[PDB]
RNA sequence: GGACCUGGCGGUGCUUCAUAUCCCUCUAGAGGAGCCUGUUCUGUAAUCGAUAAACCCCGAUCAACCUCACCACCUCUUGCUCAGCCUAUAUACCGCCAUCUUCAGCAAACCCUGAUGAAGGCUACAAAGUAAGCGCAAGUACCCACGUAAAGACGUUAGGUCAAGGUGUAGCCCAUGAGGUGGCAAGAAAUGGGCUACAUUUUCUACCCCAGAAAACUACGAUAGCCCUUAUGAAACUUAAGGGUCGAAGGUGGAUUUAGC
């Protein structure tokens, strides 16, 4: 049986978002992708860079913000900017965002030597696809 | 004859297969009946019409060179 | 490697292993199991070992109408805040170790005898407050399949009642204890019995039944005689509103017909205001107590007949030895008459 | 297959066609207008409306064909064709004119009539009873008796006792010794049914 | 009853084996063990029905002539067609001959049937020839055609005294708004 | 011990089936020969894992050093790391999978029957079942609506993997950790898969299908052996390519067995 990305059958009481309720094999048919660059392209190099550098991201945002995110990261590359798209909650206080955004953008752009941006999508609770 | 799904959708019902069946055999019953015009308007409500493509082979334009 | 780690919910979900072979069948058991701990509970963002204070993050932004600067707590007011925080996490244990012990049943490992409170409320606004719910067997049964071979389920007894009659018991059946304790004692609800009680603490006469193989003989009593009766009909006549009878139950000691054999008989039992009905003749109670008073406890709602009810010298009705063995003196038991709690 | 149960398979023949409407019966008339509506399969590169065509040499061909070299399968009929044709013409210039009239020099007739003399009226088959399986002697269907007239023809043929003869030259040898009934392929013929004879006892299993 | 079952609770249904009611029985549905009890008492009484008209002169003097003898008689549960299996005889023009007879005899036979209203809605009747004399015969009209050529111990506690301890979880412990703007 | 239920099993009955499918039928193979490659066994100072179906050109879309985890010898000790460990346990696990599946079922929550026993719940001219969700299906990808992919639940085999990585428990910490040099990986043998053949529907050349020669001890046939050269590399009797020399078994392969609509 396969099991790589599946959210698997339990009592109906698991609510699961969107992107978790679809294997693999939806991607490009029913969800799209997390990231969007032009290194995966035909003739297009640096795509091992642009991968690292996803997985960091991923990584430092989510104990950055942690217990805000209420989904996955949308990463987007226009030229030498990098746009990050995050859903989170409205738990923490304005003041501890607003910090957060500037300390993240500042550190991302010093880290990666490129205009960083943070956008915040704030939602009361974690949207639920299906309870599975 | 309309299909189950699209008698469920009439009715606005869910229906077992054995249901479908005995309404069609019902209305079946009814056309070789000498049905009049207000028992031939019922029956049509539940025929859709089946839009066959043509197999006609498509002719090409005759063109004239130089 | 920073790019090695794993986030806490990937880590406890190992740790755990909850799904597995080990878990599939109970193959593996648990008197140490590792237990799921939230790290971030009591973590505040902003917070680190070198006590760096942030301003707009873990301290306030603005401070004497001024905005704060990056500050450092001191060595000795660093260690204050850690040793806060262990302090705080021992505390939070001993909150969690804090559990309120419930009182047990029959005995310390049986589930015979706990209440389960009230039912749930019914859909359409229903309560159940004034009922109560008493367990009376979890088993556990073992089910052969084609393809999973040996599995095992619950089966639940549970009775129901007011207190004041009305009384009902109901079989639940689930793969897990506490879905069978919900199915049965809503269920039990539906269908109650109504029991008739003399003077609302006994039975209203003798009631000696067979169900199957379970014999249940019961004596009606007096006040102050309590409840001296096998524990589960002890626990089945507190849910009617029983304060006072003798029961004694023999043959097959199966709970479930000793439930319904004891439901049976209950439901069963005719009132002095029945009887009267049916003979149209006084009920006349006679009490020691009382002297020679006639009290009349009973009376036609119809006309009164006019003759007296045939005196039989002799009745032909059929006597218990063990009642005739004690009433003569010569049932001599150890075991009887002894000194017990108030039930 | 890629298609749909609704294509129905092709029917190349002129004269089905061109016959007129009035010799149709109502069952015909009904066919016609019927595959009007009906969706119809490509034609196979192999069958065409030309007169030469001819199913059964198409057939045998395929069956010598190895590894889908249709282009060599076909060399070696045609060159079939031809060695059988002039080992007639030298046979019939040689003859008198009294058995010149009995001399076929058609090579098209001499295929059939050899394979036809090959063809097995009954085959041996184990049909099964009581745990055992016994070649009980069955008849043979049609298709099964043209198809080992073929099978056992190319398969004499391929046999390792021909010693650097080709095969245009050894087909057609055996294709002139089979239409006079004789011949390795003849005899295979009439042993099988010989041992059909001797398993007549043993019809019942 | 018998040792054999006949308790069924539906007993009293009308038995109803008709071509129409196999397209409106539910597939789903599962035979009972008495259901197949009336299919072979069905195919009994047409093997009888059958067997006797075959022995009476009047229906057919034809069909009395030839002494036909019925092998087995097995109705399809579809109802499609009554299998009517035959002795097939030794002799071998014979089998055509009394072959010949049932087929132009079954179609009249259908009518007769239903003068015996109870098996009224017979489905069209098949003969089948015994194999057992009738494939040999095939065989032996080609053998005599064929050209045959010129001539010449770890412990296993038990799983009902398994210890568990969710009593003792239970018993030792009980488990354990205003929204405004620029809120300050 | 009695009765009954479930499961397992039956050298257990009947019935209908499998569509490249259990048997026969159809085509090309394997089983015999050489070679290539995996495994076993033996051997070696000298890994590990897979290993009936569901291992065996498998983890490897790949080992001359490196890779490397092995062996021998030498060396280091807060050590690339707020250490490290390819140490034990896949019968503690996550992760990713095999398998039936070339399946169609799993199922919460309710309801009813059996006296409220373990249990059971279907009949269409219908007799107690209703069912969210999951799977199938639908939809989508590829050239269609066909086909092929993909998908394929729950459960089965404590199936595979702690040596992808991570990690529970246990163990090592001057060693079970780290580094350096050199070295191992052979074949008495057996066996799986594959390649090349045994030739004339062939071999060589031209051509890419109207040709000329070859055709049994100078034929067909080694991608093997041996010798030389070249390529890559710091390093090549070793790896690969090419040339020369050599011209062997093999003459179409028993029981048995594989794939294809
Ligand atoms: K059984
Ligand atoms: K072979
Ligand atoms: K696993
Ligand atoms: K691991
Ligand atoms: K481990
Ligand atoms: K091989
Ligand atoms: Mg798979
Ligand atoms: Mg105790
Ligand atoms: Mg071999
Ligand atoms: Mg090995
Ligand atoms: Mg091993
Ligand atoms: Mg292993
Ligand atoms: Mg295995
Ligand atoms: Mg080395
Ligand atoms: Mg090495
Ligand atoms: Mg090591
Ligand atoms: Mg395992
Ligand atoms: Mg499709
Ligand atoms: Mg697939
Ligand atoms: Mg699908
Ligand atoms: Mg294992
Ligand atoms: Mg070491
Ligand atoms: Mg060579
Ligand atoms: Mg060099
Ligand atoms: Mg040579």
């Amino acid at each position: 049986k396969n099991r790589a990305a599946r959210v698997r059958v339990s009592k109906g009481d698991k609510p699961v978002t969107y992107e978790e309720a679809h294997a693999p094999h939806y991607i490009a048919h029913r969800k799209g992708w997390l990231s969007l660059h032009t290194g995966n392209l035909d003739g297009e190099d640096h795509a091992a860079e642009r991968t690292v550098e996803d997985v960091f991201l991923r990584k430092f945002m989510w104990g950055t913000f942690p217990g805000c995110l209420a989904d996955q990261l949308v990463l987007k590359r226009r030229g030498n900017q990098l746009e990050i798209c995050a859903v989170v909650l409205r738990q923490l206080s304005p003041h501890k965002y607003y910090f957060l955004v500037g300390y993240s953008e500042t550190l991302l752009s010093y880290f990666y030597k490129c205009p960083v941006r943070l956008h915040l999508q704030t939602v009361p609770s974690k949207v639920v696809y299906k309870y599975l | 004859w309309l299909i189950k799904e699209e008698l469920e959708e009439m009715l606005v019902e869910k229906l077992s297969d054995l249901d479908y069946m005995q309404f069609i055999r019902l209305l079946e019953k009814l056309l070789t009946s000498q049905c009049g015009a207000a028992e031939e308007e019922f029956v049509q409500r539940f025929r859709r019409s089946v839009t066959l493509e043509s197999k006609k082979q498509l002719i090409e334009p005759v063109q004239y060179d130089e | 490697s920073f790019f090695t780690k794993l986030t806490a919910d990937e880590l406890w979900k190992g740790a755990l292993a909850e799904t597995g072979a080990g878990a599939k069948k109970g193959r593996g058991k648990r008197t140490k199991k590792k237990k799921r701990k939230d790290l971030n509970r009591g973590q505040i963002i902003g917070e680190g070992r070198y006590g760096f204070l942030w301003p707009g993050l873990n301290v306030p932004l603005m401070k004497n109408g001024a905005v704060q600067t990056i500050a450092q707590r001191s060595k000795e007011e660093q260690e204050k805040v850690e040793a806060d925080m262990i302090q705080q996490r021992e505390e939070w244990d001993r909150k969690k170790k804090m559990k309120v012990k419930r009182e047990r049943g029959w005995s310390g490992n049986s589930w015979g005898g706990i209440s389960l409170g009230p039912p749930d409320p019914g859909p359409c606004g229903e309560t159940y407050e004034d009922f109560d719910t008493r367990i009376l067997e979890v088993r556990n049964v073992f089910t052969m399949t084609a393809k999973e071979g040996r599995k095992k389920s619950i089966r639940v007894l549970v009775a129901v009642g007011n207190g004041k009659g009305a009384a009902g018991f109901s079989i639940g059946k689930a793969t897990d204890r506490m879905d069978a304790f919900r199915k049965a004692k809503n269920r039990a609800v539906h269908h109650l019995h109504y029991i008739e009680r003399y003077e609302d603490h006994t039975i209203f006469h003798d009631i000696s039944l067979r169900f199957k193989r379970t014999h249940i003989k019961m004596k009606k009593q007096p006040k102050g005689y309590g409840l001296r009766c096998h524990r589960a009909i002890i626990t089945i006549c507190r849910l009617i509103g029983i304060k006072d009878m003798y029961a004694k139950v023999s043959g097959s000691i199966n709970m479930l017909s000793l439930t319904q054999g004891l439901f049976r008989g209950l439901s069963r039992q005719e009132t002095h205001q029945q009887l009267a009905d049916k003979k149209g003749l006084h009920v006349v109670e006679i009490r020691e107590e009382c002297g020679p008073l006639p009290i009349v406890v009973a009376s036609p709602r119809g006309p009164l007949r006019k003759d007296p009810e045939p005196e039989d010298e002799v009745p032909d009705v059929k006597l218990d030895w063990e009642d005739v063995k004690t009433a003569q003196g010569m049932k001599r038991s150890v075991w009887s008459n002894l000194k017990r709690a108030a039930t | 297959s890629r298609y749909s149960p609704e294509f129905k398979d092709p029917l190349i023949d002129k004269e089905y066609y061109r016959k007129p409407v009035e010799e149709l019966t109502e069952e015909e008339k009904y066919v016609r207008e019927l595959k009007k509506t009906q969706l119809i399969k490509a034609a196979p590169a192999g069958k065409t409306s030309s007169v030469f065509e001819d199913p059964v040499i198409s057939k045998f061909t395929n069956m010598m064909m190895i590894g889908g070299n249709k282009v060599l399968a076909r060399s070696l009929m045609i060159q079939t064709l031809e060695a059988v044709k002039r080992k007639q013409f030298e046979k019939y210039h040689a003859a008198s004119a009294e058995e010149q009239a009995t001399i076929e020099r058609n090579p098209y007739t001499i295929f059939h009539q050899a394979l036809k003399n090959c063809e097995p009226m009954i085959g041996l088959v184990p049909i099964l009873k009581g745990g055992r399986f016994y070649q009980v002697p069955v008849p043979l269907p049609d298709r099964r008796r043209r198809f080992l007239a073929m099978k056992w023809m190319i398969t004499e043929c391929r046999d390792k006792k021909h010693q650097r003869t080709l095969m245009p030259e050894k087909l057609s040898h055996k294709l002139l010794e089979a239409f006079h009934n004789q011949g390795p392929v003849i005899k295979r013929k009439h042993d099988l049914h010989k041992m059909a004879e001797a398993n007549r006892a043993l019809a019942h299993y | 009853k018998v040792w054999y079952e006949s308790p069924s609770l539906g007993s009293h249904s009308t038995y109803k084996p008709s071509k129409l009611e196999f397209l409106m029985r539910s597939t789903s549905k599962k035979t009972r063990k008495e259901d197949h009890a009336r299919l072979r008492a069905l195919n009994g009484l047409l093997y009888k029905a059958l067997t006797d008209l075959l022995c009476t002169p009047e229906v057919s003097q034809e069909l009395y002539d030839l002494n036909v003898e019925l092998s087995k008689v097995s109705l399809t549960p579809d109802f499609s067609a009554c299998r009517a299996y035959w002795k097939t005889t030794l002799s071998a023009e014979q089998n055509a001959h009394m072959e010949a007879v049932l087929q132009r005899s079954a179609a009249h036979m259908r009518h007769l049937l239903m003068s015996q209203q109870t098996l009224r809605n017979v489905p069209p009747i098949v003969f089948v020839q015994d194999k057992g004399n009738a494939a040999l015969a095939e065989l032996d009209q080609l053998l005599a055609v064929a050209d045959f050529g010129p001539r010449d111990g770890r412990k296993r506690a038990k799983p009902r005294l398994e210890q568990d301890s969710s009593l003792k979880s239970y018993l030792s412990g009980e488990e354990v708004e205003y929204e405004c703007y620029a809120p300050d």
